[PDB]
DNA sequence: GCAGACACTACGAGTACATA
């Protein structure tokens, strides 16, 4: 039936091979579920990946509906994980036999990095303790987060970040289901403005789906508001090729033209300070005052100062580069 | 507390030797029948850096997973630790070579590791590192200061350029 | 009474200076649907009886009778904080920055309740109530954040006069919800005046000299003016036009803590004046206050190329003292790079 | 003069009162032709309970009348009305009165000395335009 | 080089021109029961391992006891103070003046030992209460009343009973205020009491520091202890030379309880004699000591005497001194009030610029991890006491007092606010909504005294002109209108004088600033003569227009 | 009838009397439609129009009646700890959707959470709204607001769909000018628009506000271009001329002088920042002169963000344009 | 049948710390 979801939750993957990217860690979690051999898992990642749906996923294929309530303790940021929690259910969970039908619970702590020091040291013995009943399955973004005594008890599973050739055959499957017109250059513009996300990609297709109609390029950066590489490489020309007054009316007339941010146009100016070959005194000062820039922006900050002072930091190398020869 | 340590008798222990950690592993593969080569122990000693966990569960993943034991089928489920890339960053960072640190930070970038991370790690790296006393204090500040604005919710690739780029302006300037 | 609040105007047409300012404020709240104000401008240029010049004009002659008001105000870490208010049948008075950091939780629960309900009397009172926020430059940035829904969702029932000394101290956000009227100090010839007709009211005679040399010392504070002639007229009756103007003790004593920096650059001599900045932050006195008469002192000591180098020195100390919270560490960073500048620039 | 004035005994007032104190922060009080209703919306749900035609009981002072005939509806604060009923058992009954914007005015007769009154202004009203 | 001035013929190229117009371009792409340390026990006295000036310092002070507890008038620098007390004399109440005595010192030394060795050998019972009991101030009452107050239920002959009280400095503050009570009932305490803790500055001790016999353990001789040790290692048949002995007393910071299972561990039985590469490693007998506030100072501003000479090791030593230390703010204090009174050699005074912007970068860090908090920036101020190892290491000896700046200044802050408070609550509220009090004390206050002190003659207002009266009635007036009268203070020199009920002096007036004329007392009574005077004349003229 | 400001009295009721913000009023207008609307992230300068454009679709989507039992609005007047989110955020996010529209208008089968003013909020508190966010999306949505997107976690970025609300060019905010003073029969020259739209620089409420100002000010009658600097705040160039002198004339006394003259006559030094920045940026000075120049101004514009005393920035700031200009002197 | 005494858990209050 048709439902009034949004993208990423609509189109989640419910089964192991909806999951794209990642298919050696799958492999062996899917040998794992198949020879009944699932250890505590560890996995980490940046965010959008499919740490959760994997785990989920796992878990449907584990339980059955009819008995899914009482096999999985599913506990996350939401809820309160104190210390008095893990000596409390999750103790009584782990150190419990099942009610219908026999077999081997499993407890998922999704957000474990949001978790207290002494729930994670209260946690130790209880994992330790109870393998052979329950399993727990770890979740996190920042591994730091998570006490080293936690690594070693759990086998740690790196959900990296998506790669755009292989996320591109999942956004075609969710425009083939959703009846959206969409360019190759939409497709690109959506794995480029992505950056290893799909949660990202859906919800800009989405946006760019219900905003205009159609996904283009020009549609996507648009609605995003994000500038196009022609726009970076003219910005990067007019800093490069002339003097601070005329650099300043030609960016800021493409600046107020097409809406730009200034955040934006740092990220693409430091992702191109590296591909140009620049002398590494140059670059080392041209990083220094970018980073600044970039911390200056996030404050009550007027940002037209900041992007004269972009300019500045361009227009300050422009005679060194040249003398340089 | 110094008191109980006081009335107990304290032993240490250190971190397992590559042959301690080879000489249970070889029984345990010898009891559980698992084919191997010798680059995968190798593999399996280097992800585990002084840990007989991770050993353990590193060989059963790539046991369960692949069925056998080289260097790619652990490397395929395992990882690289991450202070053996980021000693070599600082240490382009002390010889003020900003496009080799930038390179080791853009591999730790497109490997999904979050700042908070990566920042860890250098100032893990750069706490026990062997260069100049002053300059490793300059380091510290230089990274401290970082972390504060990674903390406060600016973190960029960027940002940590930026403070690549200061640690390497720390070397030139006396 | 002194003579700052015997003389002070009662409504807008009894303002000495700005008096087309007086005008334009008067028909700006004559309609009632004014918006909410900002009040910026020096200490002592007479932001508050304006305010009150204002308030008198919406409402009647009541907003002069006043009262204190205790409220006890339960912290999220359940501290029970007593905050003192002027209040009139009319208006409110609060401070804020009294509860400190505690300042939010002033703005979360003692305003909104405040701003939530209509009033009791609408045909004595008007449409709406008045809060006075004195001293919004003091307030932290979470405060100033509580403030803005607050001033937006109930400003047809609750108006809002702001006041403040510097507007960059206030969040974009709120400076964008309210309208800013600036008001600057008076000129030396409006202090002339004012003090001028102070003493002919007292029946006295004022040398114009004398009312000039206060209005110079006074750096165009209207309030310090008024307490250094009255002070004048105890201390000597026949107004000479060379008689000593009385100053104050911390002032005096910043300079005295100048002459100490530049007299000599050790480290004693630098843990001396660690002391003597002890005993400035000891007696309330703001940092930046000191900072800025440090300055002040330290650059008739300097030469024609070291001033712009004292004074950036003093900006980065000033900012990053507002970074941080212990004042002693960046005043005294701040002495010492002054002393080790000063050593090299008299060493060579 | 008020569009509405009831008559409530004094002790069930406090009762009502402190009923709706475990719900919400803030109640609402209607004032129909047929009795006075307290609503008391929160996070948990709605609490409504109404007084009418309580004139057949021995009690002179459990008679809940009517008085008026425009009906009100206003929202106030919760402490402000618990303060008001801490004042219960100087009078045997209590005088309720509202309008249109009027505050709530609870009255006391107290015995042959003198009589107690209580101002409350209402709520801001909600954006609630169509 | 980088910039080339030919352009790329394949790869792709970005301009740069400089401001004269020149073109460059860039590529873009039972022996065995027990332990060693029960077994070694010392049961007598002329066993013990303790310093022989406490262990006589303590034997007599329980010897002063016995004119009080078993009737009898005839039994058979710090250590000046000691010396003193023990011959002050007594109460009229036939007791020593000090009823306590305390015991402190670092853990493993014999503190317990000698307060038990030193009460059986003077005839009394031990009484233990410790840590592991209840500590509630009703149960530390029902204690020491049923353990001080009651005779011997034996009857004649029965012992008297010794209160020991170890770990006292882990007792709450409650719990030492009902010992100091029940120590200070005029209920007569009748038997003595023996305090034992390891750190004697807690802040709950201090009221028992003004009124305890404070005995300190220093640390205990090498020469004892290894002798003690090499008797224990006969005495189980395990040779060992004085060398090892001397090391590893120089391991275990001279802990006799640890060095003794540091040998019951390291002997077992697989072979007699020890190795100094096994005293010498790190894996058996090292502890984590936790260093006092002035040693972790010595070790920041002094080096250390002459391998241990690389500056690496000296890095490492001293961040770990001053991470397992604790207290770190009380480090910071003491490291902002020490490092300027040393001889510093940078006399361009870079180092101390150096050190207050790592002082400014720990306030930044606190203020940082306490605002949005995030607690893992506080990794880095564990490296401001290093950083100064590196700033301020010299040769000399220098004088390391305790930090009382930061603590000082914020006491006088918070009296100078509450004097504010207190000046501006007694304003009327008209007049009070006119200033805010920042505004009232920088600019109303030395002109406001200033106003309030004129020059009046000591004379009588009927001899004083017009004018005076005038300026007399101008004077009250303004004292009425922001509530400062003058009230009658005593002094220990036997003068009477008149000061400000508001002492607001101390708010305008500075130490260092030239002195000014005072008013006389003629003039301050008349002053106050006049306010009230003029109080009832206002009540009676409220009276009369009301 | 009592009056009311023109900044609520102007407010949008409906999506479409939002301006210039086109594609996030056609998403909503969309999600009117029947659309699938996914979770919100509005974030952008202030006075852009992100609190109006979601309280507008809400009133579109739900009615009168229905916007106490479908939407919940947090603000930062409001207490917003990590209690709130995981109590009464996540029990508002577990009601049923029932109450229908009693207009006949079609009703979407979702509440709305709009957490306005989402940058006071911790990182604690925020990680607690994302399985808030992901498992009770099929019965509410959520609406993030915020002026800074670097203050929300990259978990509730990932989760919400970011829109940006860019800054009102002139011709809308003309547009919009003109139409409210039409509305409100008061006359304004083509040079007091021209000033007015300069000053407001994007800012729709403060264009408003001044709008609204200048007409009480002249009691109805034209609003020419001298009532809008009066009430703008705008530094004469008078005053530039003479700080530019004065750093031209190289004596740091003439500098204090006008330095100390700009301060007693309460200007802010946000908008001396903007003048000077334009002066700077306007004139003939070298490459490297206006670099450092505008770099110095940057930074005084961060310190002056960060609380920072006005004289002090405003004197290191003159001291490094007087001796860029006397460099080359 | 009703007043007094017993332990019982829920709740209010004070304090510390949060890193490698
Ligand atoms: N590998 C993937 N294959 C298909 N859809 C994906 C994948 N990764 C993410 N998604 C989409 O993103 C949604 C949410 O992914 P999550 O399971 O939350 O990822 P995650 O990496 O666990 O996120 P964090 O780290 O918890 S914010 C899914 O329901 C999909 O719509
Ligand atoms: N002369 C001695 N010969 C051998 N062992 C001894 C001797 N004196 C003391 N000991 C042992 O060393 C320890 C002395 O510590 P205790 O007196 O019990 O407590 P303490 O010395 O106060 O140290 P703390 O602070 O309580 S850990 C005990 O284990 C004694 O048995
Ligand atoms: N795009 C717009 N279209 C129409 N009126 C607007 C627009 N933007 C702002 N306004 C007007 O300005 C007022 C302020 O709009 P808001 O929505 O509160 O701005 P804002 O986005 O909330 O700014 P912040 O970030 O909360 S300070 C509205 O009530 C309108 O009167
Ligand atoms: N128009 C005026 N005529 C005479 N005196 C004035 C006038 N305006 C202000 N003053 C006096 O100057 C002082 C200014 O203080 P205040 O009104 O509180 O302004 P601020 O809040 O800026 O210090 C007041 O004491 C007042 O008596
Ligand atoms: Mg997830
Ligand atoms: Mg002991
Ligand atoms: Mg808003």
């Amino acid at each position: 039936k048709i439902r009034n979801l949004p993208w990423v939750e609509k189109y989640r993957p419910q089964t192991l091979n909806d999951l794209i990217s990642h298919q050696d860690i799958l492999s062996t979690i899917q040998k794992f579920i198949n020879e009944d051999r699932l250890p505590h898992l560890l996995l980490y990642g940046p965010p959008g990946t499919g740490k959760t749906s994997t785990i989920l996923a796992c878990a449907k294929q584990l339980y059955k509906d009819k008995e899914f309530g009482s096999m999985v303790l599913e506990l996350n940021a939401s809820d309160d994980r104190g210390i008095d929690i893990i000596r409390g259910p999750i103790l009584s969970f782990a150190s419990t036999r099942t009610i219908f039908k026999k077999g081997f619970k499993l407890v998922i702590l999704d957000e474990a990095d949001a978790m207290t020091q002494d729930a994670q040291n209260a946690l130790r013995r209880v994992i330790e303790k109870f393998t052979e009943n329950t399993r727990f399955c770890l979740i996190c973004n920042y591994l730091s987060k998570i006490i080293p005594a936690l690594q070693s008890r759990c086998t740690r599973f790196r959900f990296g970040p998506l790669t755009p050739e292989l996320m591109v055959p999942r956004l075609e499957h969710v425009v083939e289901e959703e009846k959206v017109d969409i360019s190759e250059d939409g497709m690109k513009a959506l794995v480029t403005l992505s950056s290893g996300d799909m949660r990202r990609a859906l919800n800009i297709l989405q946006s760019t789906n219900m905003a205009f109609g159609k996904v283009t390029e020009e549609t996507v950066y648009t609605c995003t508001g994000h500038p196009l590489k022609s726009d970076i490489a003219n910005i990067l020309d007019w800093m490069l090729n002339q003097d601070f007054t005329t650099a300043y009316r030609n960016i800021t007339e493409l600046k107020t033209l097409k809406g730009l941010a200034l955040h934006d146009i740092l990220t693409e100016i430091h992702l191109f300070v590296h591909r140009v070959d620049f002398p590494s005194s140059v670059r080392i000062h041209l990083l220094t005052k970018m980073a600044d820039i970039e911390y200056r922006l996030s404050v009550g900050t007027n940002e037209k100062i900041q992007l004269s002072s972009l300019i500045a930091a361009f227009q300050v190398t422009r005679d060194l580069i040249v003398a340089e020869a | 507390i110094e008191p109980i340590q006081s009335r107990c008798a304290v032993l240490r222990y250190t971190k397992l030797t590559d042959a301690q950690i080879l000489t249970r592993l070889m029984n345990v593969i010898e009891k559980e029948r698992v084919p191997y080569t010798d680059d995968g122990l190798e593999a399996i000693i280097f992800t585990a850096q002084g840990d007989m966990r991770q050993a353990l569960n590193n060989l059963q993943s790539t046991f369960s997973g692949f069925g056998f034991i080289n260097s790619e089928n652990v490397f395929k489920v395992c990882d690289e630790p991450h202070p053996l890339l980021v000693k070599e960053m600082i240490q382009h960072c002390v010889n003020a070579n900003i496009d080799e640190a930038y390179k080791i930070l853009a591999h730790l970038w497109h490997l999904g590791y979050s700042p908070e991370d990566i920042i860890g790690n250098i100032f893990r790296v750069c706490k026990t590192f062997q260069m100049a006393e002053y300059l490793k204090l300059e380091f510290i500040k230089e990274i401290g200061y970082t972390h504060m604005k990674i903390a406060e919710g600016v973190n960029s690739l960027l940002q940590m350029a930026g403070l690549l780029a200061r640690l390497c302006q720390k070397t030139m300037a006396p | 009474s002194l003579w700052v609040d015997k003389y002070r105007p009662c409504s807008l047409g009894r303002l000495d200076y700005h008096k087309e300012q007086a005008a334009q404020l008067r028909n700006l709240v004559q309609c009632g649907d004014f918006p909410h104000l900002l009040v910026y401008g020096p200490s002592g240029a007479g932001k508050k009886t304006r305010i009150m010049c204002i308030l008198r004009e919406l409402y009647g002659v009541g907003v002069e009778k006043l009262r204190i008001e205790h409220q006890t105000i339960t912290t999220p870490s359940k501290k029970k904080i007593e905050i003192s208010t002027i209040a009139s049948n009319y208006h409110l008075e609060v401070n804020p920055s009294d509860a400190g950091n505690s300042d939010r939780v002033v703005i979360q629960e003692m305003l909104k309740t405040v701003a939530q309900s209509q009033q009791l009397e609408t045909n004595s009172q008007r449409d709406f109530k008045v809060v006075l926020l004195t001293e919004v430059d003091k307030l932290t940035k979470d405060a100033q954040h509580a403030l803005r829904r607050t001033m937006e969702k109930y400003m047809s029932t609750c108006r809002l006069i702001l006041c403040c000394n510097s507007t960059s101290k206030v969040i974009p956000p709120i400076r964008s919800r309210c309208l800013a009227v600036r008001v600057p100090a008076p000129s030396i010839e409006d202090i002339c005046h004012v003090l001028s007709t102070v003493c002919k009211k007292e029946g006295l005679n004022l040398p114009s000299q004398l009312a000039h040399r206060l209005a110079e010392k006074s750096c165009r504070n209207l309030r310090k003016a008024l307490l250094m002639c009255e002070a004048c007229r105890v201390q000597q009756y026949p107004f000479t036009a060379d008689q000593e103007i009385p100053e104050t003790d911390w002032e005096v004593y910043l300079r005295e803590t100048a002459n100490a920096i530049v007299s000599q650059q050790t480290p004693q001599r630098l843990l001396e004046v660690r002391g003597r900045l002890y005993e400035l932050l000891t007696h309330c006195i703001p940092p930046e206050i000191i900072m800025k008469g440090l300055l002040s002192e330290l650059l008739h000591n300097c030469d024609g190329q070291l001033k712009g180098e004292v004074a950036q020195m003093a900006a980065y100390y000033e900012h990053r003292l507002q970074l941080g919270s212990k004042a002693i560490y960046h005043l005294e960073a701040f002495v010492a790079k002054f002393m080790a500048l000063y050593k090299k620039f008299m060493e060579d | 003069e008020y569009s509405c004035v009831v008559k409530m005994p004094s002790g069930e007032f406090a009762r009502i009162c402190r009923d709706l104190s475990h719900i919400g922060d803030a109640v609402v009080i209607s004032c129909a032709k047929d009795g006075v209703k307290f609503s008391a919306s929160g996070e948990l749900g709605n609490g409504n309970i109404k007084l009418s035609q309580t004139s057949n009981v021995d009690k002179e002072e459990e008679a809940v009348t009517i008085e008026m005939n425009e009906p009100v509806q206003l929202t106030f604060a919760l402490r402000y009305l618990n303060f008001f009923t801490k004042a219960t058992p100087l009078s045997s009954t209590v005088t309720l009165s509202m309008s249109a914007d009027v505050p709530l005015v609870v009255e006391y007769k107290i015995a042959d000395m003198g009589h107690l009154k209580y101002y409350l202004a209402p709520k801001i009203e909600d954006e609630e335009g169509s | 080089n980088p910039v080339l001035r030919r352009p790329p013929i394949l790869e792709d190229y970005v301009h740069v021109t400089s401001t004269e117009g020149v073109r460059a371009y860039l590529v873009l792409r039972a022996s065995s029961h027990c332990l060693w340390v029960d077994e070694f026990a010392p049961r007598h006295y002329t066993e013990l391992l303790s310093d022989d000036f406490t262990n006589r310092c303590l034997l007599k002070w329980l010897k002063l006891w016995d004119l009080v507890v078993f009737g009898h008038e005839r039994p058979s620098s710090h250590e000046q103070v000691l010396e003193e007390m023990l011959e002050a004399g007594l109460d009229p109440s036939q007791r020593p003046k000090q009823k306590v005595a305390l015991l402190c010192g670092p853990p493993g030394l014999g503190k317990t030992t000698l307060a038990h060795v030193i009460a059986r050998h003077a005839g009394y019972s031990v009484v233990e209460m410790n840590a592991s009991d209840d500590r509630s101030p009703e149960v530390f009452r029902t204690r020491i009343e049923a353990a001080t107050q009651m005779e011997s239920v034996l009857g004649a002959g029965g012992k008297p009973n010794c209160l020991v009280i170890d770990e006292i400095d882990g007792a709450p503050v409650a719990a030492i205020n009902v010992l100091l009570s029940i120590l200070n009932r005029k209920g007569l305490l009748m038997r003595p009491i023996i305090c034992i803790c390891n750190d004697q500055f807690a802040p709950s001790l201090r009221q028992l520091k003004q009124q305890a016999f404070l005995l300190h353990f220093p640390p205990t001789l090498p020469s004892r202890l290894v002798q003690r040790l090499q008797e224990v290692s006969l005495r189980q048949g395990m040779r060992a030379d004085p060398g090892v002995l001397a090391a590893l007393c120089e391991k275990t910071d001279n802990d006799i309880r640890a060095c003794i299972n540091t040998l019951q561990f390291l002997y077992s039985r697989g072979q007699r004699e020890l190795s100094v590469r096994d005293v010498q490693a790190t894996r058996v007998g090292l502890k984590d000591q936790r260093r006092g506030l002035f040693s972790v100072w010595q070790e920041v501003f002094q080096l250390p005497r002459a391998s241990l000479t690389s500056a690496s090791q000296r890095f490492y030593r001293v961040l770990h001194a001053a991470a397992s230390a604790g207290e770190h703010e009380k480090v910071v204090q003491g490291l902002f009030d020490n490092f300027l009174r040393l001889r510093l050699r940078d006399s361009s005074l870079g180092a101390v610029c150096v050190a207050l912007d790592w002082l400014a970068f720990d306030d930044l860090l606190a203020g940082a991890a306490h605002h949005s908090q995030s607690f893992q920036l506080l990794r880095y101020p564990p490296f401001l006491p290093v950083a100064f190892h590196v700033l301020f290491a010299s040769s000399h000896t220098p004088r390391i007092t305790f930090p009382s700046s930061q603590q000082e200044a914020q006491n006088r802050m918070s009296q100078m606010r509450n004097l504010i408070q207190t000046l501006v609550s007694g304003i009327a509220p008209a007049t009070r909504s006119r200033a805010t009090p920042q505004a009232l004390l920088l600019d109303a206050l030395c002109l406001l005294l200033d106003i309030l002190a004129p020059k009046l003659r000591p004379v009588s207002t009927q001899l004083y002109s017009t004018r005076e009266k005038q300026q007399l009635a101008s004077l009250v007036g303004t004292m009425l209108a922001y509530s400062l009268t003058y009230r009658q203070e005593r002094t220990p020199d036997g003068q009477y004088i008149y000061r400000l009920e508001p002492n607001v002096e101390e708010l305008c007036r500075f130490p260092e600033l030239p002195a000014r004329k005072p008013l006389t007392y003629q003039t301050k009574q008349l002053i106050a003569r006049e306010i009230e005077v003029e109080k009832m004349r206002r009540a009676e003229a409220s009276a009369r227009v009301e | 009838a009592k009056p009311v400001p023109w900044v609520e009295k102007y407010r949008p009721k409906c999506v479409d009397e939002v301006a210039f913000q086109e594609e996030v009023v056609a998403v909503l207008k969309k999600s009117l439609e029947g659309a699938d609307l996914p979770n919100l992230l509005f974030y952008g300068p202030p006075g852009t129009g992100k609190t109006s454009t979601i309280l507008a679709a809400a009133r579109e989507l739900f009615g009168p009646e229905l916007f106490r039992l479908r939407v919940l609005e947090l603000n930062a007047s409001d207490e917003r700890g990590i209690q709130v989110v995981r109590e009464k955020v996540k029990n508002f996010a577990q009601l049923t959707v029932s109450g229908s529209r009693s207009d006949g208008k079609p009703c979407p089968p979702f509440k709305i959470v709009i957490l306005d003013e989402a940058d006071s909020m911790t990182s604690a508190a925020q990680a607690a709204l994302r399985r808030t966010m992901e498992k009770e999306s099929k019965t509410t949505r959520f609406c993030l607001i915020c002026n800074y997107v670097s203050r929300i976690i990259e978990p509730l970025t990932s989760r919400c769909s970011k829109f940006r609300f860019k800054p009102l060019s002139d011709k809308i905010q003309q547009q919009r000018l003109l139409d409210i003073a039409k509305k409100e029969n008061v006359k304004i020259s083509d040079e007091g628009i021209a000033y007015l739209v300069k000053v407001s620089e994007g800012d729709l409420r403060k264009a408003i506000t001044f709008l609204q100002s200048a007409t009480r000010l002249t009691g109805g009658k034209e609003i020419t271009e001298k009532v809008i600097t009066d009430i703008a705040g705008v530094i004469p160039a008078e005053k530039i001329d003479g700080v530019f002198a004065a750093c031209q004339s190289g004596s740091f006394d003439k500098l204090e002088a006008v330095v100390k003259d700009l301060i007693d006559e309460g200007h802010a030094a946000t908008q001396l920042v903007n003048q000077l920045h334009d002066v700077v940026v306007e004139n003939n000075l070298s490459d490297k002169q206006k670099s450092i120049i505008t770099e110095k101004l940057a930074e005084v514009d961060k310190c002056l963000a960060d609380g920072a005393d006005e004289h002090l920035q405003l004197i290191s700031l003159c001291a490094t344009v007087m001796q860029q200009l006397s460099q080359n002197c």
